[PDB]
């Protein structure tokens, strides 16, 4: 079997430029690609079957899509901190809001998020890769 | 207009890091011009990287500046430069790359575990699970009551840290019967069940 271990914190990289899930102290979200940054280390907890948080471990706020699908990381887990997580069948994972359900967690080639209301199934801005955290 | 070698798309190179899960095509590009026609030499690791280097070996479309390999494994990890030159000049551009393999399967727990247990009342007793999966899992304990009961489940509130051990304190005729971990994730789900037998 692969080694990785499911309960261990993980990178989230994106296909689309190559950019590192990073959620900062202050609750920003984006994305960078130097592997050393301490705020792109992050804990999978699974809520229930499917569904995960997504928790920057330094930040110490969890992975949020508000309503109009802004990406943001907030010191408390609320309803918009929780997303349908999918082995897609091209190996890389989708992530999807569970309260906006047509919306998925994504990066702009730029290094910004992307809206949610901007994503879609076939895009690569939703396309990610865990990774483990060295 | 005779010029030293130089990179016409460096937006197509960008990005240094290329992380893929295993069996993938790569492709790796460094557009290039120069006149004259700069030639070009790719490098694993800072050496010539031949055809014998990894199974299937590799390709290479010259018009397209590009290096191309075919259903990467884990152990193509490694830098990959790629080397332009002409006689005004000489540049690189290194990338590095990195196999994950994916394993799409629901949930898979150790053979045994949960194991059986005895014990008096009052005793304490304890039932282990080791849990292994890609995707993300989902475990809670249940003990049967089919009438079951969750006496403890995964989540931003019992990390999984800890989820994979139960307890049972000073535990009562009450508290014998059947336990069962479940693991769950989006392909499937799966679990294994133990006794816990209280004697007097």
């Amino acid at each position: 079997f692969p080694p990785g271990h499911f309960k261990d914190p993980k990178r989230l990289y994106c296909k689309n430029g190559g950019f590192f899930l990073r959620i900062h102290p202050d609750g920003r979200v984006d994305g960078v690609r130097e592997k050393s940054d301490p705020h792109i280390k992050l804990q999978l907890q699974a809520e229930e079957r499917g569904v995960v948080s997504i928790k920057g471990v330094s930040a110490n706020r969890y992975l949020a899509m508000k309503e109009d699908g802004r990406l943001l990381a907030s010191k408390s887990v609320t309803d918009e901190c929780f997303f349908f997580e999918r082995l897609e069948s091209n190996n890389y994972n989708t992530y999807r809001s569970r309260k906006y359900t047509s919306w998925y967690v994504a990066l702009k080639r730029t290094g910004q998020y992307k809206l949610g209301s901007k994503t879609g199934p076939g895009q690569k801005a939703i396309l990610f890769l865990p990774m483990s955290a060295k | 207009n005779k010029r030293a070698p130089y990179w016409t798309n460096t937006e197509k190179m960008e990005k240094r890091l290329h992380a893929v899960p295993a069996a993938n095509t790569v492709k790796f590009r460094c557009p290039a011009g120069g006149n004259p026609m700069p030639t070009m030499r790719w490098l694993k690791n800072g050496k010539e990287f031949k055809q014998e280097h990894r199974i299937g070996g590799y390709k290479v479309r010259n018009q397209h500046w590009s290096l191309i390999m075919e259903s990467v494994v884990p152990s193509d990890k490694g830098n990959y430069t790629c080397v332009v030159e002409n006689e005004y000049g000489s540049i690189n551009h290194t990338y590095h790359l990195d196999v994950v393999e994916r394993w799409p399967h629901r949930p898979i727990l150790q053979a045994g575990l949960p194991a059986n247990a005895s014990t008096v009342v009052g005793g304490d007793v304890e039932f282990v699970c080791k849990v292994y999966s890609d995707a993300q899992p989902h475990i809670q304990w249940i003990k049967h009551v089919p009438y079951l009961k969750v006496l403890k489940a995964a989540g931003v509130n019992t990390t999984d840290k800890e989820i994979e051990v139960l307890y049972i304190r000073n535990v009562t005729f009450e508290d014998a019967g059947e336990y069962t971990c479940l693991a769950g994730n989006s392909i499937g789900i799966s679990f294994h069940s133990a006794w816990l037998t209280v004697l007097p």
